[PDB]
Parts: C-alpha cells; structure tokens; sequence
C-alpha cells in the first residue's frame, strides 16, 4: 500500500456503482462508503489521499 | 437478514418482549436509550437504520 | 463627576454532542460488535454532555 500496485491477486472486477452505501475494494484497501465524482487532481503514480 | 434486535429476559430465563431497532425512529429511540419506557422530552439517536 | 463603567461577564458556551460508534468505528462492523463487549460506555458520555 505504498505505490501503483503490479504484481496482484485473481480476484475478478466489478462494475462501479455511483452514490450508494457499498463495500467497495480498490487494490485491496476494503472500506464502505458511497461514491461521488471529484475534482480533486493527484501527483503522478499516487493511489490515494488521507 | 442480518439486523439488529434487543431482547429482554424475564425471571424465568424465557424471551418476553423484542424490538427491531431498524422498523421505526421510535424503535431506535427505545434501542438507543437501551429501554422499552422512556419519558417526554427530545433524545438523540444513534444509526441503526 | 458622572462616569460610565462597563463590566463584560460571561454567561453560557457551545453545547456539543458526540456520536460514539461513529467516533470510534466509522462504518465497520466488526469494530462494531468488538464495541458493544465494551458496554455502558458511550450512554454515560451522551449523559453527561446533555
Ligand atoms: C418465575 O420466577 C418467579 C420469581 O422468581 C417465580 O415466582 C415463578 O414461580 C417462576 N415461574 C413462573 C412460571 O412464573
């Protein structure tokens, strides 16, 4: 959980769902929330933002 | 399904009285104070819904 | 002479409220049910802010 993520698991990938309380799992970090667009722009090759 | 209830157990070690805290904002109220009587007036709840 | 004093007091401040199971877990449940074996700790909070 530091970079992009190369080498990786066989799980299979789902379809997004906009603005709904789910368990989402983006690369292995599982959480629960819902999902919105953003605006917010991100350094080059960084994943996510605390 | 997998909810939230409250249950009370009487002086024979048998169920007599439930509640679904996720039916009515009444019923999160009386699982929110943790009792089946509760008085006049304005309380805050927690999300069982 | 007339002279005209003021004295500043204070009287009330914020009232606050806080929400303990989404304090301490925010939308997990399993940090939920390791919450409840902890019990009758957030209903004496909620007391004494009221
Ligand atoms: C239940 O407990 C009460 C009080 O201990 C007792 O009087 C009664 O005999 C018990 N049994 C039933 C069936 O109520």
């Amino acid at each position: 959980l530091n970079a992009p993520a190369t080498v990786c698991g066989p799980k299979l990938s789902t379809d997004l769902i906009k603005n709904q309380c789910v368990n989402f799992n983006f690369n292995g970090l599982t959480g629960t929330g819902v999902l919105t667009p953003s605006s917010k722009r991100f350094q080059p090759f960084q994943q996510f933002g605390r | 399904k997998p909810t939230t209830f409250m249950l009370k157990y009487d002086e024979n070690g048998t169920i007599t009285d439930a509640v679904d805290c996720s039916q009515n904002p009444l019923a999160e109220l009386k699982c929110s104070v943790k009792s089946f009587e509760i008085d006049k007036g304005i309380y805050q709840t927690s999300n069982f819904r | 002479s007339i002279s005209i004093t003021t004295e500043v007091m204070p009287v009330s401040m914020a009232k606050t409220s806080v929400d303990c199971n989404m304090y301490i877990c925010g939308d997990s449940t399993e940090c939920a049910n390791l919450l409840l074996q902890y019990g009758s700790f957030c209903t004496q909070l909620n007391r004494a802010l009221s």
